[PDB]
């Protein structure tokens, strides 16, 4: 299961106009800006900030006019890593890769399967003849997390 | 030479005797001088830089 | 509990231009501004009545420091 | 939206000669190093590893 959470600290930099409203501002842009974004230093997909609280005051920094704090998080994720078979969506047979919950987009580059198994145009048949286009083993521990729209290369072997 | 800021000390005069004093002494220099202040882009810690805001959350 | 009791003029300056910067950059104006321009009259203005929520850090020459309120300062 | 980070204390040392290695993109051979026209000549003085000029 996907359940993940994560308490950690960020610094946001609050403009001098969310000042009568800050928990709508500290969410506005700087935490509704990567929303369920790949994270590099955690390795996080952020679904929503449920809780963005200050533990004391704001220092405003000499010229500067933004008011600087700390702002204690946990993030809900939801953590496909290696060592796990995960499932994913059969829609489209392609040699160069196979294309969760609607949202969740993953690949399988060519040599990847196991080559007992020849293809065929229309749909592909594997070992027993039997056809599977439905929710099935897909274990991924290659994953992308560079381009925008990102990737899950799922594994069956 | 009976000074604790090497940024300041050589932002008078003899500036590369006492950058080889600072340097083979590996003298520490804590930017609390006007001259420190002004050579890292800081601001200087007198008349209205001596205290801090502190926008209450 | 033991500085000044008094707003020296270096904090009012300070005072009265971070708020200005504040106004300027879209912050909302405590004071019932009547028809100025200019967000230094209106830092002006909100330090009259007393509406201003900053707290001055008075750092003393050994890290030391005491939080003192904008209202709580007698402003000469 | 500034650096937002402020420096407190600058000290001077000297470099260890192997650290400095790794601080180095690479190293120039060439005497001369005005071109013929004007431009920067390879392996020279001025270099486009050592950043344009």
């Amino acid at each position: 299961s996907c359940l993940v959470a994560g308490p950690h600290q960020r610094h946001i930099a609050l403009s001098p106009r969310y000042l009568n409203r800050k928990r709508t501002g500290i969410r506005e842009q700087l935490d509704a800006e990567l929303l369920r974004y790949s994270e590099s230093l955690l390795g996080v997909p952020i679904a929503y900030d449920n809780i963005k609280v200050v533990g004391e005051l704001g220092d405003i920094y000499d010229d500067q006019g933004h008011i600087h704090l700390n702002i204690e998080a946990d993030f809900v994720i939801f953590c496909p890593e290696p060592g796990q078979k995960l499932m994913g969506i059969v829609n489209k047979v392609s040699s160069s890769h196979i294309g969760v919950h609607g949202c969740f987009n993953a690949s399988i580059p060519k040599p990847e399967q196991l080559s007992a198994e020849q293809w065929q145009t229309m749909e592909i048949n594997m070992g027993d003849e039997l056809e599977f286009e439905v929710f099935r083993l897909d274990s991924d521990a290659a994953g992308v997390f560079c381009i925008r729209g990102k990737l899950n290369i799922t594994s069956l072997q | 030479r009976s000074n604790s800021s090497p940024l300041q000390q050589m932002t008078f005069e003899t500036s590369f005797q006492f950058l080889k004093q600072a340097t083979m002494l590996g003298s520490h220099d804590e930017l609390r001088s006007p001259s420190a202040c002004l050579v890292v882009g800081k601001v200087v810690r007198g008349g209205t830089g001596l205290f801090e805001l502190k926008q209450p959350l | 509990r033991i500085t000044t009791p008094y707003m020296t003029k270096y904090e009012r300056a300070r005072v009265l231009g971070t708020r200005a910067l504040q106004i300027a950059m879209c912050a909302p104006v405590m004071v019932e501004l009547e028809g100025e321009t200019d967000p230094l009259l209106i830092a002006m203005k909100e330090l009259k009545a007393r509406k201003i929520p900053i707290i001055i850090r008075r750092y003393l020459p050994d890290g030391s420091y005491e939080d003192w309120g904008v209202d709580e300062l007698i402003i000469t | 939206n500034m650096p937002w980070r402020r420096l407190q204390g600058i000290s001077f040392g000297m470099y260890s000669a192997e650290e400095l290695k790794k601080l180095s993109v690479k190293s120039i051979t060439n005497p001369r190093y005005l071109d013929s026209l004007g431009n920067p000549s390879a392996n020279g003085l001025y270099d486009l590893a050592l950043g344009p000029a």
